[PDB]
RNA sequence: GAUGUUAGGAGGGCAAAUCCGCCGAAUUUAAGCAUAUAAUUAAGCGGAAGAAAAGAAAAUAACUAUGAUUCCUUUAGUAACGGCGAGUGAACAAGGACCAGCUCAAACGGUUAAUCCUUCGUUUGGUGCAAACCUUUCGACGGAAUUGUCGUUGAAUUAUUCCAUGAAUGCCUUUAAUUUGAGCAAAGUGAGCAGGAAUGCUUCCCCAUAGAGGGUGAAAGGCCCAUAGUUCUUUUUAAUUUAUUCAUUGGAAUUUUUCAUGUCGAGUCGUGUUCUUUGAGAUUGGAGCACUAAUACGUGUGAUACAUUUCACAUAAAGCUAAAUAUAUGUAGGAGACCGAUAGCAAACAAGUACCGUGAGGGAAAGAUGAAAUAGUACUCAGGAAUGAGCAAUUAAAUAGUACCUGAAAUCGUUAAGAUGGAACGGAUUAAGAGAGAAAACAAGUAAAGAGGGGAAU
RNA sequence: ACGGACCAAGGAGUCUAGCAAAUGUGCAAGUGUAUAUGAUUCUUUAAACAUUUUACGCAUAAUUAAUG
RNA sequence: UUGUGUUGAAGCGAAAUACGUGAGUUUUCGUGGAACAUCUCCCUAGUGCAGAUCUUGGUGGAAGUAGCAACUAUUCAAAUGAGAACUUUGAAGACUGAAGUGGAGAAGGGUUUCUUGUCAACUGUGAUUGAACAAGAGUUAGCCGCUCCUAAGGGAUAGCU
RNA sequence: AGCACAGUCUUAACGAUGGAUGUCUUGGUUCCUACAGCGAUGAAGGCCGCAGCAAAAUGCGAUACGCAAUGAAAAUUGCAGUGACUGAAUCAUCAGAAUGCUGAAUGUAAACUACACCAAUUCCCUGGGAAUAGUGGUACUCCUACAGAAA
């Protein structure tokens, strides 16, 4: 039973090094489990539950250095951008909802509402 | 209010002249126990009410403001005198009068227990005790319906 | 109200007082103003006599606005 | 129909439970909008929220006699008070440009209640203690001193009504 | 009683107990502190732990005292080594007892326990 | 125009209660029925939003006149429509909610597209742990665009007065409100009775800004959760605090002095005719076809068709726009003089499930042991077993044994009593039997002795 | 003549609009405060309370196709 | 408003020297094991059943009755088993009579197939049997088919409505 | 040890059948309030799977009755088993990661797990070293820009 914290210093390679022997652990547990042999038919539920915890580390450092590379650039994949509502991203930008022409940027600067009181 | 289509939301027919069944709708198919049973009616099972109730009943009641007034005037006055009030429910038998009025600083105390030890030294002592002891979880379906207890006015 | 009502005096009296050889059946006289002139015409001669024809020119729109005035004695 | 009674007129021969509708929530819509306009007066940070309109008359010979609140002030009136339109919508005047002023009593009246309220009127700076003359008839900004002792003051609602 | 986001109808709390989940559970399950406790730690009451001295003062038991074994919040029990019964078959089972039918004379010592105690001030 | 697996993008389907277009009945009423009504509805097709649609007068009025739209009260079951039958049926004014106005076209700008987009770069500062995000103006490139983007709303001229502008230095405090998530949160587990078990009954104490509810072996303010209250924390949003020196860059409002009365939406309006729609009637709107305008002194309304003509009011044939408004949908809260398992949704449960139909579709029945099964029946006997029985056994209780709360009637069994010649029951009156019964169906008081309970008297 | 083998449970003049009569109640040539607003009311409260000395309905006058 | 409940509420069965004229009311005993009433006055309604070939559910007499009738037909002995006319084995008598209850397939079914258990219900008599119930298992392709081709024809593209 | 005729009907007591009645109620119903679109970044819907023993429902997606992270925080249990003396057992939250075949379904098809064409593709270390027949893309209409052909 492996916790999700210590082996999130590895590199890749024995991540998927460690990802490899664990599976092949429960080839083997299946194995036995077919087999009549039913001793070990617990360990199952664990093995199989480090087998996700291993490739949760391993996808998520996929995920962030790949990230990394597409930082800025302006154009990134549809998976790296943003996954808003289809009609959110579709939305006209707050700039322009709010952009102005001259004149009646002039008539707003020159005239904006004012704050007063009474006797 | 009832469901709008309560019980009629069936397939209507009442093939029944020559069956020797009466002559009531019944629900079409077969291969269930509905099949055949009588539908919507309000003599049917699951048939829905005779006159199923609608949110448009008249709930309230306009009531004249000069009745009103008169009404609100006759309970003041009714309050101010003692035989009503012993009648009503009340156990003032030891107040000194019964359009009691207290000093201002009544409206100034902030516990309670100095509010029930006011109340007791006016005399309404029995009318606290009536009151302490009158609850009681009510009868029927009621204290189902959030209404559990019951409790007497002082 | 609904205990004040007639129809409760009437609870085992199987015809609920509308009649043994009449019965109450569904628009035996038709609905509405149906008979006017036909078979309900002496009800409407005798309680409303002026009911049908018409008189008088049309005013298209009127603007009870513009008659409006209240007397005084 | 049967006895001495009226000729029947129910205007109900269509499908009319679709279209009834009772009006449960009404005290409780009071309270909302009195509440929702409430926020709107505090929010605003003392400027009251009503406009001020004019006192126009009744058409019709029916309401002949009667004045009420009317849409906007006109140009005219406007100008009487020296005030351009563009900057009385700025100081919750309200303005529409279809009204005339047909009548000189109605011309004065009107201009003599934008002086009054004009002169109730005490700007608040829009730059925070940058006070200034104004532009386009509104008055020039009050100072810190009388904004201070007038934002305590009981605001005068009686010219909006 | 007088704010009206939280619901006062039977129906509603009283799902709202039978299926909580197991961490509001827990807080469900708390139980009076005996008086020199309740003064020690100047608080009323406690959830109980596992390994908790305890003094059931409700039902037929309502005498002895004894440590707490084991938590059921699945049925909303508690089990003292003690208070054992047996059954038709011919062995031996803990006896369920309600939280609220005993008061904690001692209470083992864990390092949030404090720390909620001190939250306590 | 083609064509491009060129680069970057969009549409498609689901969902509908409210909303927007189209299409479009008949049942029904008229006591028949054909116009009419049902109904500009249902069904059908298409299209959006948290609201939609309408909306800034080619409006109303006729007055001392009003001033975009929507909605509420009313006008008003009125004017009007209609085999003038059945039936149908607005608008203006008035009182309120809310309140907001705008831009294209056309005009003017050619010592100069002053516009726009794509791609690639630069920094101006900021909240984030990070991921990411907000501001930023200097470009360069490639294009689009004069078959028209952008600026002005006539153009100049004085006077005031405003508005955006940069750099440097300092200042970032207080309070109220509003809104999340968290904590804290009074007082008995005192006698006694009866209990399997108090939360019950008596009795003695209390807390209450908490006596809402729920749980706990029976009815709990003081046993637990929580409740009243309060303290932190989150959102934004008001008032408050402080701004000071230097500079030129542009713009705006009004006011002086002159020009020129400019522009103002065409197969459109309108008219005829046909159909529909409307309360709209010698036609209310829409649509099809035919004809087809004027240029602001015009043309459109002013509810009866015309001709000549006054008057008033608006300025069509382009466009945007928040609020007040609606929500039989979805989700999440809160409630109720609602239903209490043949009720209430079809569905309290493994319910749109089982099951039926080729299919479109149709569509149920079914809740309850006990406080606790962490008490679900141990042991013995008899039986092949099911089961039964017990001197045996859990429980307060098993005639609470899993179909398990209570356990009616129909129907059936056991025992006892009675009746019994082709009905049985019954009404009225008694008699004989058999069950039950003392509250009027007798005996107050009196004296003694035994057990008790009270009240008054110091 | 038709329905009824038996038993249990369910089972049918109600709701709304509008008019009138009757009776009770309040006020009375007036009556009803509509929509809406305010107000230390906000568990209850979706109810109660209130309305700066020409809103509207009905009534206070009828009659006529109608100018009136 | 003012009451009843673990010293037993509601409900239910039988009743009562009970009251009423009557709908009913009130009590007793038994059962029941958790709520109930208010007739002090009033408010409210999904408020009163013998019927509707009424609806749903349950149950009768008919009645141990009609009936368990096509397919010529069974018998002896043994085994298993608590139990054998209809399970198995042997013997006999017969049938189907290659136009077959014989072998292969299609449509349809979907595990009914096999083995081992097994009998609560079903197998309209029995049943130890079984297509029932339970646990496991079983379907092997370059050559058999699909897959490819085109037919009657279907859908779609371009247009056009 | 003996005695009742049988049947039919009536009555009572006790029981069978049945599931009424009463009492319950994590359900419904109605009203009020508040928010409100999901989808080629692949929706709703449908299949197929996933647990040690696992049918349904619920949950989930080859990381499959749950991973990571954050708050709480000692249980979780039918057995087996797993947990600290708190990223561990279990709840809650849920932002990261992952999300099978389909379906508008969109390479061609469809009672097919059938058939195309173009890039071979993916991973590990800091240019090498491996493993893979596996992985992406290719609909129709339209917009902007571009391309070379046309008169």
């Amino acid at each position: 039973n492996v916790k999700a914290y210590e082996l999130r210093t590895l590199k890749k390679k024995e991540l998927l090094d460690k990802l490899d022997e664990l599976k092949k652990e429960l080839s083997g547990l299946r194995i036995s489990k077919a087999l009549g042999n039913s001793a070990k038919n617990s360990k199952i539920h664990g093995v199989r539950k480090n087998v996700a915890r291993v490739l949760t580390v391993y996808n998520q450092k996929r995920k962030m250095e790949l990230r990394q590379l597409y930082k800025n650039k302006k154009f990134k994949p549809y998976n790296l951008r943003k996954k808003l509502t289809k009609n959110k991203r579709l939305q006209l930008s707050p700039k322009q909802k709010a952009a102005m022409t001259l004149r009646q940027k002039k008539k707003v600067q020159n005239f904006p509402q004012r704050k007063y009181l009474v006797v | 209010a009832v469901k709008l289509g309560a019980g009629y939301e069936t397939s209507a027919e009442s093939w029944g002249t020559g069956r020797a069944v009466a002559r009531i709708p019944r629900v079409p198919g077969g291969g269930t126990h509905r099949a055949g049973q009588g539908a919507f009616g309000n003599m049917c099972r699951g048939g829905g009410m005779f006159n199923p109730t609608k949110i448009w009943r008249r709930w309230g009641r306009k009531v004249n403001l000069k009745e009103k007034r008169y009404a609100v005037c006759s309970s003041i006055a009714a309050s101010g005198v003692t035989s009503l009030v012993l009648a009503r429910g009340h156990r003032i038998s030891h107040l000194k009068e019964v359009p009691l009025v207290v000093s201002n600083d009544i409206e100034s105390l902030s516990k309670t227990k100095e509010a029930v030890n006011f109340l007791v030294s006016l005399g309404l002592k029995d009318e606290v005790n009536r009151l302490v002891k009158s609850k009681k979880i009510r009868a029927g379906k009621g204290k189902m319906r959030n209404r559990k207890y019951k409790i007497r006015n002082g | 109200a609904t205990r004040f009502k007639k129809n409760r005096k009437k609870r085992g009296h199987v015809s609920a007082g509308h009649g043994r050889v009449g019965k109450h059946r569904k628009h035996p006289g038709g609905r509405g103003k149906a008979g006017g002139l036909h078979h309900m015409r002496i009800n409407f001669d005798k309680y409303h006599p002026g009911y049908f024809g018409k008189v008088g020119m049309r005013h298209l729109n009127l603007l009870k606005n513009r008659t409006y005035c209240p007397t005084i004695n | 129909v049967a006895h001495n009674n009226v000729l029947p007129n129910v205007h109900l021969h269509k499908w009319w439970q679709r279209h009834v509708r009772v009006n449960f929530s009404k005290n409780i819509k009071k309270k909302k909008r009195r509440l929702l306009r409430e926020k709107r007066r505090k929010a605003n940070g003392g400027t009251p929220i009503e406009k001020l309109h004019p006192i126009v008359h009744c058409p019709t010979q029916r309401y002949n006699f009667r004045t009420r609140l009317g849409k906007g002030f006109t140009f005219e009136e406007l100008k009487g008070a020296g005030l351009t339109p563009r900057a009385a919508q700025t100081i919750g005047i309200c303005y529409d440009k279809r009204r005339k002023n047909r009548s000189e009593e109605s011309l004065t009246k009107n201009v003599e209640r934008l002086l009054k309220y004009k002169n109730s009127l005490v700007m608040i700076p829009l730059k925070k203690n940058k006070a200034k003359k104004g532009i386009g008839g509104i008055p020039a900004d009050a100072d810190k001193n009388t904004i201070k002792e007038f934002r305590n003051k009981k605001p005068l609602l009686s010219i909006f009504k | 009683k007088f704010n009206k986001q939280k619901s006062s109808s039977r129906r509603k709390m009283r799902k709202a107990h039978f299926t909580a989940p197991a961490g509001l559970r827990r807080k469900i399950m708390s139980s009076k502190l005996s008086k020199e406790l309740r003064l020690k730690y100047k608080t009323r009451s406690l959830p109980v732990r596992k390994d908790d001295e305890v003094l059931i003062c409700r039902g037929h038991n309502h005498g002895r005292e004894g440590k707490v074994v084991k938590i059921n919040r699945k049925r909303y029990k508690i089990y003292v080594e003690r208070v054992t019964r047996e059954k038709v078959n011919g062995e031996s089972t803990f006896i369920g007892i309600h939280p609220s039918n005993v008061v904690l004379t001692k209470l083992k010592v864990d390092k949030n326990r404090k720390k909620i105690l001190d939250r306590k001030a």
